[PDB]
């Protein structure tokens, strides 16, 4: 059948060695149509790590990063510090839910170990630099999504809407 | 720092005119609240036909209003003409579920509304009806009949606000006042209680009614979705004023329980020029703008 | 505070009391008593306050303006009153008892509930700390009475079991210790679980069927058949007056509320309903 | 509150109308029902329990019957419509006084089979009188108004 | 380009049944182009209904494959109602260009310069000329009969607006509204008048806003409601041709062939010049093609807030519009009184009366030509995105409506109340300002005196400027009485209804033509109040004893004469008017005065006629499940046992899902197919797997391919595996997928028994305030209400013995004259009825006439047969209430409400048993005492857990109260176990059947003294 994998939007550059995907099937989850973003995930109870980025699973309701779900598996170097699991298709929090869902899809997740030797106090804090997502579309929106400077007219649009919607928790540590 | 308003008996809080009975309201407005603690604050010296001016001299800035019923706390939550309780426990997962799938939304909001619902738990609506008689004849004095829906407790009920003066909350504490509509009672008492400020989530919980600057109404309406998920939006009154002895004011209002977007704080912030600015800034002195925020007790200002 | 001292007083129902309220055909009575947010008969501040103010116009016209602008002046409306009273919570409603195999055979006791006795703590705690309405020993009582909240209690501790107003069988027990009476009656107080007593209580309401009767043939007239309810004479209900500073509220608590024993509450006072006595718990207990 | 009873009411109806062979013990069984709630509220349910147990013919073959509708519900009662009636109004109480724990069941199968603790059954029944008499009026009228609409007028 | 559908629309004639397979293109037009088929009417046709896929493409549009020499049409709903065609025929084409002269008398007599107006002409006559034709509605397809051949005809033409949209590069809508607090807006009144003026401003204002979509795009545009029997369509395209030019002898064949079957009363739109029911819902919705005209020519934009902005400005057009009519007519009355203080008020507070008192929700998605063609043609799963795209529009609605905006939170009230700069005529105001009576919500503008002199008091304040006006104020504004800017404007809209044509006629007229039209003629409307309805009997009865007992009342003008023309709506007014008692005095001052009341009473006592009672019965009808049985769940069905919310995991009720559509679809095939699709049913559990059974059972196709040959390949290679994989889309996510079809034929049927509603409710002494037919509100006389009600729901499904207006009344269809019309059987229906006092505020009547149907839809469950076990059904409540009371009637009993011709009889038969008891009770045979008595014997026969000993109990109990000692009323049995679920609600409903019915009539009897 089909699967995916996540990626994340922190402040810091640790996204370049993640999966070795850029289509795998042929449609998306996350869309590309001239209003922005579209099937956009928010998964809460994880906090960034943003040196050698990691999400380290928290305790928390309110601790919350978004991500995005293309069909791959990171590398073949995982399996043992990441997660994955099948969920029946609408176990998403997923902002502008747009296509149908396939009532099935594997997703694994960058995990981190909790750490338990250290006392963490998240802090959320918002996307700035204009430049930082105005790049990381060089970086990955354009190799997970070719579509870039082909089809989105309004450039700025795309990038004013992650100014706005994305906004995320970091561990601080 | 902490004041619980513990109606000692039933309560009458009367909402959209007289004209079967006079309906109450389930939370008291901020307007009541202030008025109130004023009452109680007051001297004879500092009067001035700006009500809440003479309100936010007597006071400091006031936090909404929530249910304390044994220890849990019940909180408002609309979904438009349907008010409800509902402990914060329920209010966690809702963002998710706003934006959730169509069948799963109208399946959980409803659960939350009907059976999560704590109010009729706590809430009795007990209509009263009083006459007046004519102290010669001894029968009812021709066109006296009265009709009024007060709001009886089942069980042990709270009032719970936050006040950042601590100064007040001295000659606060023990002090039975004349909380609400005719001639009703109840008492304040002060705690110190710990609770975070000015948290930036996306989805807020409007425990007061967020009022409107009535320069935006057109703007702020016209596209509605873009600031509440889920509530109602009315034109309310500010109230009574004793100085004066007249209504108050009228204005289009976010009323409290509503699902309010992060957005709205923005747009407040960017549609309020330096008079109606500090116009607005006392009306959130003395309580209206409140936001609570989904993941925990924790209350912010809008302006302040 | 302006609200500066309260005086609790009992209510006792010298003659059976009908304070009515909205009359209506879903309740087989068709002049129910005022119920009060459980189904309990409770007085409303309103009724209380009309009822005393004109007793009290009535008795002492000459105090006419103390009692106008403590208890509300009607032809002014531009004061507010420096008086308020508490609805009355029903403290205590007389029960029939036999007794079964006891020491002291009684034919009526005091019957409650914890509810409301919950009730008479929140008002007496809400007045506690005004300085001068002390008053420990009651809510003491209270105190120690709604520990063993459950059980039906007996004050008086010699009943074990009785047969309550003909038709409920319940098995009573002490309270550890002899907690002197909470009135100076010669009657026993059951304090009875809220589910048990909330039958009790409505048995112990006396509902009467009245008619109209045309006067020549000694018929009834057509539709002249309806139903009452009355509060049982020595049913005791539980009310506060606060009182805010003013000096001629000072004046009003110091010579009109002593020499106000008896009153007249509620409707049908040609029946002879609505005699009722004023106990003050400042002098008693 | 009396609202199980009449739950118990129906089916211990149920148990003495098909026990009652006979239509006449049947209409008898009727009477019975309206007349002896009455005198039990007005005499007392001791004076009334004693003229039952009189009337009822509490030979060992009868109470071996009622102890069989206590459990078999296939049992009969035999023995002159008149005496008849009385047992199955006896059996009534009876039956009220088992499912209600005033009365264990145990010490009444034992009371119906021997002969030294009848006595003792009426004894007890005795000292529970005042609580039997408040507690068994609904379930009586129950009975009144069952047997009254169940069992045809003679 | 469009405007030319009159090609697809005809694609099929109806006469279709009797073309294929002998039965001894078709007549495609004798005045128009041949139709055109590349493209346009066939890709809308395989896309517009639900056959086109279901037996087959290519054997659909082979049309004989698997075919029937005869001709059946079943239900859409109900499968299990096989209906015949008889042998009656349309006459032969030695006759037949006899009716083709009949489609020239009113499209040739009118120029036709103008396309859209010979559609919109021949849009509402196409059925009902045909109807005189005696063409006994042959259904869509012969071998698939699962639809009128109409509903297939404006089904395709109606999404050839998509086609077209999609024809030039790429565009297609789906436009929806929905006004906003409708509920509301309607309890915001006080005499009976304002209801019915805000029912019919709620409808009206929406009806404006289309009139526009109807002249641009034409008729058909719309979805919902169908306009193919409206009472608003026809009397708009009546008075739409009155202005382009008729002459009274050359149109009248179509206002009266209309004035039949439309308006079946005397009553008619052309003699009150206002359709008389508002019968417009406050949600319609449309679909639309993405090109534009502004004149001459059309051009498409992308936008997204094309049509949006445009149903808002429109509304708001449409409001300003009769805004500016009420202040030109206020100031053509300025001395006739009442009129002078409308126009006062209009020229003080007129930025107020900018912002119409009522909101809308307008929500839009879209369609490319991705997903419905893949390089020139169609693709799969093409049938898969109208049902796709509707429920994106009605999920966007369902998630806009979790916001509840007031239409008062709209108004700058600010500065207004802030200051004493709000005029205010009457009593100024003490406390600054004072709500309006009527709202509670508003400031008042006028405060008109309780009274202390009540002649001078309402001129010292200046709201009246003379002695004369006094009387002519008082009659329309009651002393004590506060109205805001909104309240007086629909009071003003009352005291003239005819105002409304501004805002009905649509951009057709000038308000200032309009206004003079009817600023000549002089006729008195009428509206009946509360007072006017618990008077009826009274009346009715005055008219038989005409002089008998009129002597003291000669001289009080209650005896007097009609004055000259005073008609209205009210059915019951205008067959009784003239018989000599007026009507149009107000009960309030004759018996329902408080002075006049003693004397009028003991005029009646020595006359010895019954008192009056001061008491109507306001009756609301609620539909169960109706917008997703539009959007294709089965609830509607399983109403009680499967729900809303059992479609997140519907997969999770496969048993009881499966169950009924197993025998929904083999069931409304016809012929062999039955045969052909009733084994590739339930092919997953088979010992045969999807896709797996696909040539399993392709004998029965493969078998029928070589029977007639003329289609160049016989080759199948798809044609069984796209028909077994959409029936495992429908079941697997089990839903019935939804087609343009269905919903018309369902709004058809909507409109249908609106219609019959209407003349049911007339045929009592109702007053319809308002009539959706899937809803209604009226006000009827409290002693007509169960018949009412059992006749309601029945009707509502089709059942009864009466010619009703003009049409027949079949078991699940209406016959009009010889054509079977589909209906709602399957269709639960709620009911609610108030007994109100007349002196009740109507706020709250109409509240909680509202809440108690809305929160009684939900709270109440009753055991229900279900196969022999017994579910918990949730709706079908018949809900009763009185000052203090409360009744619930179950309506069905069963579940799903039919699936035979017998099951009709069983519908509404505990109410029927209601009236058997009525009936019995007050004929002197049973005592009223049966409802006193009832309590000793309750709970004995609630405990009763067995049929026989419950039969003995309620028999004694009716025997031990009986008059006569030979009563034989026997109370069925299966009315003896159904108990009654009420969880988490504040009221005291009995939880067993009998408790009910007793309470029922209790209630009932208790508003008659
Ligand atoms: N013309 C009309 N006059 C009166 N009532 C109407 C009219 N059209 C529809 N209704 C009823 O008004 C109600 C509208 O349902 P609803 O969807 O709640 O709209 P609402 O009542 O305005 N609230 P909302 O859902 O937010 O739109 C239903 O009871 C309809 O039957
Ligand atoms: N898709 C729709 N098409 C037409 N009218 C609709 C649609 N959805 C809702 N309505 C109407 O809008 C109102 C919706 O309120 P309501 O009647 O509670 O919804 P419902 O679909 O009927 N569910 P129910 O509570 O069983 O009636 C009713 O007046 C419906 O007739
Ligand atoms: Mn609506
Ligand atoms: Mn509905
Ligand atoms: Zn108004």
């Amino acid at each position: 059948s089909t699967q995916r994998e996540y990626v994340f939007i922190p402040i810091t550059n640790s996204i370049t060695i993640d999966v070795k995907i850029t289509i795998g099937g042929s449609d998306h989850i996350t869309n590309i149509d001239e209003r922005g973003i579209h099937n956009v995930l928010v998964i809460t109870g994880y906090a960034v790590d943003e040196k050698n980025g990691r999400l380290v699973p928290t305790l928390d309701p309110c601790d919350y990063v978004k991500g995005i779900l293309v069909a791959g598996t990171p590398q073949q170097a995982q399996s043992n510090d990441f997660l994955t699991l099948k969920l029946p298709a609408n176990k998403l929090y997923l902002i502008r839910k747009k296509g149908n869902i396939s009532d099935d899809l594997k997703i694994y997740i960058p995990y981190s170990s909790p750490d338990a030797r250290n006392s963490m106090k998240t802090k959320p804090v918002s996307i700035s630099d204009d430049t930082i997502v105005n790049n990381i579309i060089k970086e990955v929106f354009d190799k997970i999504y070719n579509i870039t400077q082909k089809e989105k007219v309004k450039i700025e649009k795309v990038k004013e809407d992650i100014k706005e919607l994305f906004s995320y928790y970091a561990l601080e540590q | 720092k902490r004041v619980l308003i513990k109606p000692l008996e039933p309560l009458m809080f009367r909402s959209q005119g007289e004209f079967t009975a006079a309906q109450s309201l389930i939370i008291p407005r901020p307007s009541t609240i202030a008025g109130m603690l004023g009452y109680i604050l007051f001297n004879k010296s500092s009067g001035t036909g700006d009500w809440l001016s003479d309100l936010t001299n007597l006071l400091a800035t006031i936090y909404g209003t929530f249910i304390e019923t044994n220890g849990e706390y019940l909180f408002p939550l609309r979904m438009g003409n349907h008010l409800a309780l509902v402990d914060q426990q329920h209010l966690i997962n809702l963002p998710t579920l706003l934006e959730k799938e169509y069948e799963r939304r109208e399946k959980g909001i409803y659960e939350l509304f009907y059976d999560k619902n704590k109010l009729f738990q706590i809430i009795n609506h007990q209509d009263r009806i009083g006459i007046s008689i004519d102290k010669s004849t001894r029968t009812v004095k021709e066109h006296y009949l009265y009709s009024a829906r007060y709001l009886a407790f089942k069980k042990e009920v709270n009032y719970v606000i936050f006040i950042d003066n601590d100064a007040i909350s001295d000659k606060i504490n023990g002090k039975i006042v004349n909380f609400g509509g005719e001639n009703r009672i109840a008492k304040l008492e002060v705690d110190d209680y710990k609770v975070d400020t000015s948290i930036e989530e996306e989805y807020y919980l409007a425990l007061s009614p967020i009022l409107i600057p009535d320069e935006a109404l057109d703007n702020f309406l016209d596209n509605i979705s873009d600031y509440v998920a889920m509530g109602k939006v009315d034109k309310i009154s500010l109230g009574f004023d004793i100085a004066n002895t007249k209504r108050k004011e009228m204005l289009t209002a976010i009323l409290e329980g509503s699902i309010v977007k992060r957005s709205i704080i923005d747009f407040i912030k960017n549609e309020i020029k330096n008079d109606l600015r500090y116009r607005f800034s006392k009306y959130e002195k003395i309580g209206y703008n409140t936001l609570m925020s989904l993941c925990k007790l924790a209350l912010r200002k809008i302006l302040s | 505070p302006y609200y500066a001292f309260a005086e609790p007083f009992f209510i006792h129902a010298i003659t059976h009391l009908h304070v009515g309220s909205g009359s209506s055909v879903e309740e087989e009575i068709a002049l129910p008593f005022q119920r009060d947010e459980l189904g309990y008969p409770t007085i409303y501040a309103s009724s209380l306050k009309g009822a005393i103010k004109s007793f009290l116009l009535k008795e002492f016209p000459d105090k006419r303006d103390v009692i106008y602008k403590v208890l509300g002046e009607d032809e002014n409306p531009e004061e507010a009153s420096l008086g308020t009273f508490l609805d009355a919570i029903l403290f205590a409603i007389p029960s029939r008892i036999i007794e079964i195999d006891s020491a002291k055979p009684y034919v009526w006791v005091y019957v409650t509930t914890y509810e409301l006795l919950k009730k008479v703590k929140l008002y007496l705690d809400s007045i506690s700390q005004l300085s001068n309405a002390s008053f420990s020993n009651l809510k003491n009582k209270i105190d120690t009475i709604l520990a063993k909240e459950g059980k039906n209690i007996t004050l008086d501790s010699d009943l074990k079991s009785a047969i309550l107003n003909e038709d409920f069988y319940v098995e009573l027990e002490a309270l550890n210790n002899k907690i002197p009476s909470i009135i100076n009656a010669g009657v026993p107080l059951l304090v009875l679980e809220d589910s048990i007593g909330r039958e009790v209580i409505n048995r112990s309401l006396i509902r009467v069927r009245r008619i109209r009767i045309d006067r020549d043939k000694k018929v009834v007239e057509t539709g002249g058949l309806w139903s009452e309810e009355y509060v049982p004479m020595k049913t005791i209900f539980f009310s506060v007056l606060l009182g805010k500073e003013s000096k001629e509220s000072a004046i009003f608590a110091s010579c009109i509320l002593r020499n106000l024993r008896y009153v007249i509450l509620g409707g049908k006072e040609t029946i002879g309903k609505g005699i009722v006595e004023l106990r003050w718990v400042k002098d008693v207990i | 509150l009396y609202e199980e009873d009449y739950k118990l009411a129906l089916e211990a109806f149920k148990k003495v109308f098909n026990a009652l062979t006979h239509y006449g013990a049947k209409q008898a069984f009727r009477s019975r029902a309206r007349d002896l709630v009455e005198e039990i509220y007005n005499s007392g349910f001791i004076p009334t329990f004693f003229y039952i147990i009189s009337k009822a013919e509490l030979n060992s073959d009868s109470l071996d019957s009622l102890i069989s509708l206590f459990s078999s519900d296939n049992a009969i009662l035999r023995g002159s419509d008149e005496n008849v009636s009385y047992s199955a109004y006896l059996f009534i109480i009876l039956y009220y006084l088992i499912k209600r724990g005033i009365i264990e069941q145990k010490f009444l199968i034992q009371a119906l089979r021997c002969e030294k603790t009848r006595l003792d059954l009426i004894d007890k029944l005795y000292n529970l009188a005042p609580i039997i008499s408040a507690k068994i009026r609904t379930y009586l009228l129950a009975i009144k108004r069952l047997s009254e609409a169940l069992i045809e007028a003679r | 380009f469009l405007d030319y559908k009159i090609i697809a629309l005809l694609h099929d004639p109806p006469n279709k049944a009797w073309v294929i397979t002998g039965r001894a293109a078709k007549y495609i037009i004798n005045q128009l182009f041949g139709k055109n088929y590349s493209e346009k009417v066939d890709n809308a046709d395989k896309l517009a209904s639900s056959i086109d896929r279901y037996l087959g493409s290519i054997v659909y549009k082979e049309r004989s494959l698997f075919e029937n020499r005869s001709i059946f049409l079943k239900n859409i709903l109900l499968s299990n109602i096989q209906r015949d065609i008889g042998n009656l025929f349309p006459k032969d084409k030695s006759k037949l260009d006899n009716l083709i002269l009949e489609y020239k008398k009113l499209l040739n007599v009118i120029n036709k310069t103008n396309l859209i107006l010979k559609y919109q002409l021949f849009y509402l006559i196409y059925e009902l000329v045909w109807i005189d034709s005696k063409y006994e509605n042959t259904p869509s397809d012969t071998r698939n009969p699962t639809h009128t051949i109409f509903d297939h005809l404006y089904a395709t033409a109606a999404m050839m607006n998509w086609i077209l949209s999609l024809e030039k590069e790429a565009k297609g809508y789906l436009l929806g509204i929905d006004t906003i607090g409708v509920a509301d807006f309607i309890s915001k009144g006080r005499k009976t008048r304002d209801l019915w003026i805000s029912s019919y401003l709620v409808s009206a204002l929406l009806w404006y806003v289309i009139t526009w979509f109807i002249e641009e795009y034409g008729p058909d545009v719309i979805l919902f409601p169908s306009l193919r029997f409206n009472q608003f369509y026809a009397f708009y395209l009546l008075e739409k041709l009155r202005k382009e030019g008729v002459s009274e002898d050359v149109i009248d064949e179509i206002k009266e062939l209309i004035t039949k079957y439309i308006f079946n009363g005397d009553d008619l739109f052309e003699n009150l010049k206002i359709p008389p029911y508002p019968i417009i819902p406050g949600r319609i919705t449309l679909i639309l093609p993405g090109l534009i005209r502004e004149g001459e020519e059309y051009k498409k934009v992308q936008d997204d807030n094309c049509f949006i902005s445009k149903v808002k400005e429109r509304y708001n057009e449409g409001w300003r519009k009769l805004i500016e009519g009420l202040r030109c007519y206020s100031e053509r009355k300025r001395e006739d009184g009442f009129w002078n203080l409308v126009c006062r008020v209009l020229k003080l507070t007129e930025d107020l009366l900018q912002t119409t008192p009522l909101n809308i929700r307008v929500k839009q998605v879209s369609v490319t030509e991705d997903e419905i063609f893949n390089n020139n043609k169609l693709r799969s799963d093409s049938w898969k995105i109208y049902d796709n795209k509707y429920r994106q529009l009605v999920s966007e609605f369902k998630k806009s409506k979790l916001v509840k905006v007031t239409p008062e939170s709209r108004l700058k009230l600010f500065e207004l109340t802030k200051f004493d700069k709000l005029p205010q005529i009457g009593e100024k105001s003490k406390r600054g300002y004072e709500f309006c009576t009527s709202c509670g919500v508003l400031p008042a503008v006028v405060i008109m005196p309780k009274e202390d002199e009540l002649e001078k008091k309402l001129i010292d304040l200046g709201i009246a400027r003379d002695e004369k006006d006094v009387r002519s104020i008082k009659n329309m504004i009651s002393p004590g009485e506060r109205l805001c800017p909104w309240c007086l404007v629909k009071r003003a809209l009352g005291a003239e209804p005819r105002l409304m044509r501004i805002l009905l006629l649509g951009d057709l007229y000038s308000v200032e033509k309009i206004v003079n039209e009817i600023v000549s003629r002089d006729v008195k409307i009428e509206i009946p109040s509360t007072s006017d309805i618990a008077s009826i009997k009274t009346f009715e009865e005055m008219i038989e004893k005409k002089n008998e007992i009129c002597e003291d009342l000669k001289e009080e003008e209650v005896c007097e004469k009609p004055s000259e023309s005073v008609l209205s709506m009210w059915q019951w007014f205008n067959k009784n008017y003239y018989n000599g008692i007026n009507l149009t005095i107000d009960p309030e001052e004759y018996w329902f005065s408080e002075k006049r009341r003693r004397y009028y009473f003991s005029v009646f006592r020595r006359h010895r006629i019954t008192f009056p009672s001061p008491y109507y019965a306001l009756v609301r009808a609620d539909s169960d499940y109706l917008g997703d049985l539009l959007e294709g769940k089965l609830t509607p069905y399983l109403a009680g046992i499967i729900d809303s919310g059992d479609y997140a995991n519907i997969s999770e009720k496969k048993e009881e899902v499966n169950k009924l559509l197993e025998e929904y679809l083999v069931n409304a095939g016809s012929g062999s197919i039955v045969d052909y699709v009733k084994t590739v049913l339930k092919c997953i559990r088979e010992n045969l797997n999807k896709c797996s059974c696909a040539e399993k059972i392709y004998s029965n196709e493969v078998a029928k391919v070589m029977f007639r040959v003329n289609v160049e390949k016989a080759n199948v290679e798809e044609e069984v595996k796209n028909s077994l994989e959409y029936f495992e889309t429908i079941l697997n996510e089990g839903r019935i997928i939804v087609t343009p079809a269905w919903h018309v034929s369902i709004s058809s049927a909507l409109n249908r028994g609106l219609l019959v509603e209407l003349e049911l409710v007339n045929k009592h002494k109702g007053f319809v305030i308002y009539a959706g037919g899937d809803d209604l509100l009226a006000m009827l006389p409290v002693d007509e209400v169960l018949d009412f009600i059992k006749e309601s729901r029945r009707a509502f499904a089709g059942f009864g013995t009466e010619k009703l207006g003009n049409m027949c009344l079949e078991n699940g269809f209406v016959r009009i004259n010889n054509a079977y019309y589909p209906s709602l059987p399957i269709v639960g229906r709620s009911y609610s009825v108030i007994i109100a006092h007349y002196a009740d505020p109507l706020f709250f009547v109409i509240n909680d006439s509202y809440n108690l149907l809305e929160e009684g839809k939900e709270i109440i469950r009753y055991r229900v047969m279900y196969n022999g076990e017994y579910k918990d059904a949730k709706k079908d409540v018949a809900i009763f209430r009185y000052q203090g009371l409360t009744s619930v009637i179950p309506l069905s009993l069963k579940r799903p409400i039919v699936s035979s011709v017998s099951d009709f009889n069983e519908i509404a038969s505990i109410i029927d048993v209601i009236l058997e008891l009525k009936k019995r009770i007050d004929e002197g045979r049973i005592s009223v005492s049966l409802l006193y008595d009832y309590e000793k014997y309750k709970h004995l026969i609630v405990a009763s857990d067995e049929k026989y000993l419950t039969e003995f109990l309620v028999k004694d109990w009716i025997k031990r109260n009986s008059l006569r000692k030979h009563v034989e009323f026997t109370i069925d049995e299966k009315l003896y176990g159904v108990r009654l679920t009420i969880e988490n609600y504040p009221i005291k409903i009995p939880n067993d059947l009998i408790s009910n019915i007793v309470y029922t009539l209790r209630i009932i009897y208790g508003g008659e003294k």
